[PDB]
């Protein structure tokens, strides 16, 4: 169990953000790529096969 | 020693726990509480793709977001059209039982794998007409269950060994092997910078790891059965989980920990194959109930259901401009939604 | 004698088209029912439905016939509705036929067990062989038209009735699909009777009867009536309802024998029945 | 890959020849095959054209009746009957295989040819340079000019370059527009809109010394341009 | 549409044409899936009709092509695969008539012969295999006969309270594992005992698939 606890000390040493300002990043990230995703806002007739 | 190594890893355990449970002080719901919802996103069947006799477990897109392979137990590779709906090819395979396959960023490779142990990698782009065998790639004992190309000569899979492994296609040997997975290791995903990548194992677990140094840096254990499915966010900095308690969860690399739940309590079956959409507000997971779902993942509530396969869908995908969807079912059936 | 025949043999035909116009109805509406909820269907369920479909406007065209007889027979009489009614008749019997000659081509090619080539060849292609057989029959069709025409155009010609002629060409091409049917029943049952003798002389450890024992006597109860039906006609009154009632017993009673040996007819069947308890 | 014709010698008018095109080194049951002739003191000339399946026969407007053109897969032969032969049949007739698929390259492979010798609309390709001077490390551009615009509703343009050789059988070198092709040494380039075209070599050397020729695949019977020479 | 796109129309109608001759071609053939525990004789019934992963092992007889797949080398979680199976046309499961003691490698299990009914729970009762019938071969009947009248068949089943004999004690077993799907309606368990010097396996496995094959076409046209 050496491997398991070297492994186990190694993910506890980490620098851990809080978890609002991830929450915030992804909503930056929406927020900013919302207008060019054309599943969530769709295309008119600029699909080019369908 | 070994009960106090055993007291060593309990104390590591509560350690992380106490460390995950500190950084939490607001829910991904409550802080998206304000954000309007995305609506009633329907799609529908632009184009259907025929030309399977078995069930298909396994697609790709390409980086041009046009050509598409597929994998079906018929023994047969085909490479679709997605446009016109037509084939560019139909590879043979010599063993049958196809679990996986993968399609190069170049476009110059394909891979399969499955039952045969044996990760084999397509030339398309050869001098003579055909599609030959590049490379046949032996070395995991279990089943092969992911493949996945970083470029033309590193190629990184996952088997039933309870190992991952990382190769060199020109070499054909071993590189880098991932090891620490308890259980049958099911999905991988790799992210945008080519450097990380996480498997979702049976053992209800998702690990981290770095390509270049073969050591994993977080274990994420929220789920309660066996991981099916997993998929990075666009941004890099999260991930995306499905496994068969009927649940789709969300995990973060910085926090370290889960973030968002994606179930109802009408659903009850596995889900197969989740991805997300270009800017990662639209989570897609594939379920046993023989349709898709499409989830809002900065809120879970079900945003839209694609429902138009007979047998279960196992595999989907979203085009790297985010303009189609291609769910793949048992039914011998591909098809592309808008 | 005749009076009480006659009502006999009225009575007969209206239990005849509600038994055939009940049983249509129910195989082309648990048929229509399960393509709208869902539900997809087989072939056979297609061909059934088909069989129906074309049964229910054979019964309703013989029965229409009857009411025309009874009611304003002025315009009954008249030979150019004699004509169209016979033409009627065999362009709708020709397909109420075939398509059940097509039904018992399926079972055999889909059930019977053979090696030869040209079999395979036949049960690799079994939707396009009675689609194919559907097609090519049709030429049975245009020189039965023909022949029944000239019959007619004769008839009319000499008499300026003569229905032997006719009903002999008509049983004459009604016959040419039931050899090919029985034809293929008996090969049917002497693959299926092989096969179970070889499933005791090499294994003992190991086929519903139910669907063939009421098409045995089906087969048996049909071939006694239409062949009484030559003695009266072509060996030698009640002549039109006579024919009238004979020519509404198969597509009135081959749907009853239809619905019981198909699993999905027999269950709707139950079902309903249940539920016909169920509201007592 | 080879491609070896078969055939040629002197053939009196109206008499028949038949010319065999051997095939080795690819898969040729894949392949669809063309016919290109070449007059002596002219250009490049489409003669044929016979699809994977053989489902797919085509002619031009000259040698429609006179010409039939067959393959048999199994024995890797393409095969050219010519009945009638008139004066204007006296040419080197070069086999070119071309495989048809999303992001293929047709006409990637020419063969030899063999030299026939007989005793006694269409979208017009404009090339309106002709031995033009060159300088070894400079820069040329030849221009391309048709009559029909090539740019499709699927967003191809459907003009090939192709290169050839003094006393060599010609190569491609782009086949659709900016689309290098294999082997071609990355100093090529294509550019257009429409009606005009470029092609542009940064700096040439010895061995791109040849005459250079347009070509369109926008519609049958694929006309060819008079091709422009480049000289020391 | 272009002249390249109508020549890439014909080589899709040409792929398309060359995968329907060769289901054609393939649908004459039988698929089979093998399992059985490790020394179950699952070698001696390989030799019959004739890290690694599959083997497939191919065989004739009779205007019948058969693909025997055995599973033996994969030693992960079997629920992760053994959906591919689904569509196959029978189980071949061999269990060992020579199993009364016979602990295992483990040396603290009961009995070979309740892994065997265990892996025969396992599979009879499966999600995938409601409706695949299973042939079921009771080998090393040689062993069995010279071993039945040595030890009671009571040392592995504390139920029996039976004659010891040849016949009693293997229809005893073949009961025993017989008695254990609730599907027998649909699904049929086709039984054999083979001594590994028997010549008419084969022709067992072909009735059987023939069997298999009748009901099948009975069923898919409706008449049950
Ligand atoms: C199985 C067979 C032998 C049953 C008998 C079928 C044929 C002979 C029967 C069935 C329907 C019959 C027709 C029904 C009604 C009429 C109207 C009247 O103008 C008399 C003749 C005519 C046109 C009949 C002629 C005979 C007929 C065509
Ligand atoms: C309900 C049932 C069961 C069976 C079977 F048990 F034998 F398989 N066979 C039939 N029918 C036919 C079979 C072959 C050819 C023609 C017919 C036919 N069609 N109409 N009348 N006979 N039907």
């Amino acid at each position: 169990a050496r491997k398991l606890v070297e492994q186990l000390k190694m993910e506890a040493n980490i620098d851990r953000i809080k978890v609002s300002k991830a929450a915030a990043d992804l909503m930056a990230y929406c927020e900013a790529h919302a207008k060019e995703d054309p599943l969530l806002t769709p295309v008119p007739a600029s699909e080019n096969p369908f | 020693e070994l009960d106090q190594l055993r007291q060593e890893a309990e104390q590591l355990k509560n350690q992380i726990r106490d460390a995950r449970k500190a950084c939490a002080d607001a829910t991904l719901s409550q802080i998206t509480n304000n954000i309007d919802p995305v609506g009633r996103i329907q799609m529908r069947t632009r184009r259907t793709l025929r030309g399977h006799l078995a069930k298909i477990y396994a697609m790709h897109w390409g980086t041009d977001s046009r050509l598409l392979v597929s994998a079906s137990q018929d023994g047969k590779l085909i490479i679709w059209d997605s446009y016109t709906t037509n084939k560019v090819h139909a590879i043979p395979l010599r063993s049958s039982w196809v679990m996986t396959c993968a399609y190069a960023p170049s476009g110059n490779y394909v891979a399969c794998g499955g039952l045969d142990n044996i990760c084999s990698i397509y030339n398309l782009k050869t001098r003579e007409g055909n599609v030959r065998v590049s490379r046949e790639l032996a070395g995991h004992t279990g089943y092969l269950s992911c493949c996945r190309f970083l470029d033309d000569n590193q190629i990184v899979t996952s088997s039933g060994d309870t190992t991952c492994a990382l190769w060199d296609i020109e070499t054909g040997q071993q590189t880098t092997t991932f090891t620490g997975h308890t259980g049958d290791v099911m999905s991988l995903s790799l992210a945008p910078d080519t450097r990380l990548f996480v498997s979702g194992a049976c053992d209800a677990s998702a690990k981290l790891w770095d390509v270049r140094e073969g050591m994993c840096r977080q274990t994420f254990t929220g789920h309660e059965s066996d991981i099916n499915a997993i998929c990075f966010f666009p941004n890099g900095n999260a991930f995306a989980t499905g496994s068969d308690d009927a649940t789709c969860r969300l995990f973060d690399l910085r926090a370290d920990q889960e973030l968002m739940t994606y179930s109802h309590d009408n659903i009850i079956c596995g889900i197969t194959s989740v991805s997300f959409s270009k800017s990662g507000r639209l989570l897609l997971a594939g379920y046993d109930d023989f349709n898709c779902n499409v989830w809002d993942a900065l809120k879970a509530d079900r945003a839209g259901v694609l429902a138009g396969h007979d047998n279960r869908v196992s595999c989907l995908g979203v085009t790297d401009d985010g303009m189609a969807v291609a769910t793949g079912s048992w039914d011998s059936f591909l098809k592309i939604w808008n | 004698m005749g009076g009480v025949i006659k009502s006999i043999f009225t009575f007969v035909l209206i239990v005849e088209f509600i038994i055939g116009n009940l049983g249509n109805s129910f195989i082309a509406l648990v048929n229509c029912i399960d393509w709208v909820k869902g539900r997809k269907i087989s072939s056979v369920d297609r061909i059934l439905t088909a069989l129906a479909i074309s049964r229910i406007s054979l019964v309703w065209l013989i029965f229409g016939s009857w009411c025309v007889s009874v009611f304003f027979p002025a315009l009954f009489a008249t030979e150019k509705m004699f004509r169209m009614l016979t033409n009627i008749w065999t362009v709708i019997n020709h397909f109420s036929v075939w398509l059940a000659t097509g039904l018992g081509t399926f079972y055999f090619l889909k059930i019977a067990n053979f090696s030869n080539s040209i079999f395979l060849y036949l049960k690799w292609r079994v939707k396009k062989v009675v689609l194919v057989l559907l097609l090519v029959t049709s030429v049975f069709l245009f020189l039965n038209i023909a022949l029944i025409n000239i019959h007619i155009n004769a008839s009319i010609n000499g008499y300026r009735r003569f229905s032997s002629l006719i009903v002999l060409t008509s049983t004459v091409f009604i016959f040419i699909p039931f050899t090919l049917s029985l034809a293929m029943f008996l090969l049917l049952i002497f693959s299926m009777w092989k096969h179970r003798k070889k499933m005791q002389h090499t294994v003992k450890i190991s086929r519903a009867h139910r669907g063939v024992k009421s098409v045995i006597t089906f087969f048996l109860l049909y071939a006694i009536f239409s062949l009484s039906f030559f003695i009266s006609v072509w060996t030698s009154e009640n002549l039109i309802i006579l024919s009238q009632v004979m020519g509404m017993a198969y597509p009135s009673c081959h749907s009853c024998v239809l619905i019981l040996g198909n699993k999905k007819l027999r269950q709707a069947s139950l079902s309903v029945l249940l539920w016909l308890r169920y509201m007592f | 890959v080879q491609l070896v014709e078969s055939g040629g010698g002197l053939v009196q008018p109206g008499g028949s020849r038949k010319l065999s095109c051997s095939a080795s080194g690819f898969a040729f049951s894949s392949f669809g095959m063309h016919w290109v002739r070449q007059a002596p003191e002219k250009g490049l000339e489409w003669v044929a054209y016979i699809s994977s399946g053989s489902g797919t026969i085509y002619y031009a407007d000259t040698v429609k009746g006179r010409f039939t053109i067959s393959r048999d897969d199994p024995k890797n032969t393409l095969f050219l009957q010519m009945t009638s032969l008139r004066s204007e049949d006296t040419a080197m007739y070069y086999c070119v295989r071309s495989i048809y698929y999303y992001g293929s390259s047709p006409f990637d492979f020419w063969g030899q040819g063999t030299t026939l010798t007989v005793s006694s609309s269409d979208i017009v390709m404009t090339q309106a340079t002709s031995s033009v001077p060159v300088t070894p490390g400079e820069s040329v551009s030849i221009s391309c000019r048709s009559s029909k615009s090539l740019l499709h509703s699927n967003g191809n343009t459907y003009l090939y370059w192709f290169l050839q050789r003094p006393g060599q059988s010609p190569q491609l070198l782009i086949y659709r527009m900016s689309n290098l092709a294999s082997g071609v040494p990355d100093r090529f380039s294509g550019s257009g809109s429409g009606t005009a075209f470029t092609l542009t070599i940064s700096r040439l050397e010895a061995e791109d010394v040849g005459v250079y020729y347009c070509m369109q695949h926008l519609e049958y019977p694929l006309t060819f341009g008079a091709g422009t020479k480049l000289e020391l | 549409v272009s002249a390249e796109d109508k020549a890439a129309a014909e080589r899709s109608k040409m792929i398309d044409k060359n995968l329907r001759e060769d289901a054609e071609r393939d649908a004459r053939t039988v698929k089979l899936l093998l399992l059985g525990a490790g020394e179950s004789g699952k070698a001696t019934i390989v030799k019959q009709q004739m890290t690694t992963g599959i083997i497939e092992t191919q065989f004739s007889f009779k205007d019948l092509h058969f693909r025997m797949f055995d599973v033996g080398a994969q030693r992960s979680e079997r629920k992760k695969w053994i959906h591919c199976f689904e569509g196959v046309t029978c189980i071949i499961f061999c269990a060992a008539l020579s199993a009364y003691d016979m602990v295992l490698v483990e040396d603290e299990e009961v009995n070979r012969m309740h892994a065997s009914l265990k892996l025969f729970d396992s599979i009879c009762n499966h999600k995938y295999f409601s409706d695949t019938s299973i042939v079921l071969f009771l080998n090393k009947k040689d062993i069995f006969q010279e071993k039945v009248t040595k030890v009671h068949l009571s040392i592995c089943f504390p139920e029996y309270t039976g004659p010891n004999t040849f016949e009693d004690a293997g229809n005893y077993i073949k009961n025993q594992f017989l008695d254990l799907n609730l599907k027998k309606e649909d699904k049929e368990i086709y039984s054999h005992m083979t001594c590994s010097t028997d010549t008419q396996n084969v022709k067992f496995v072909f009735d059987a698939v023939t069997d298999i094959i009748i009901k099948e076409n009975l069923k898919d046209c409706g008449l049950f």
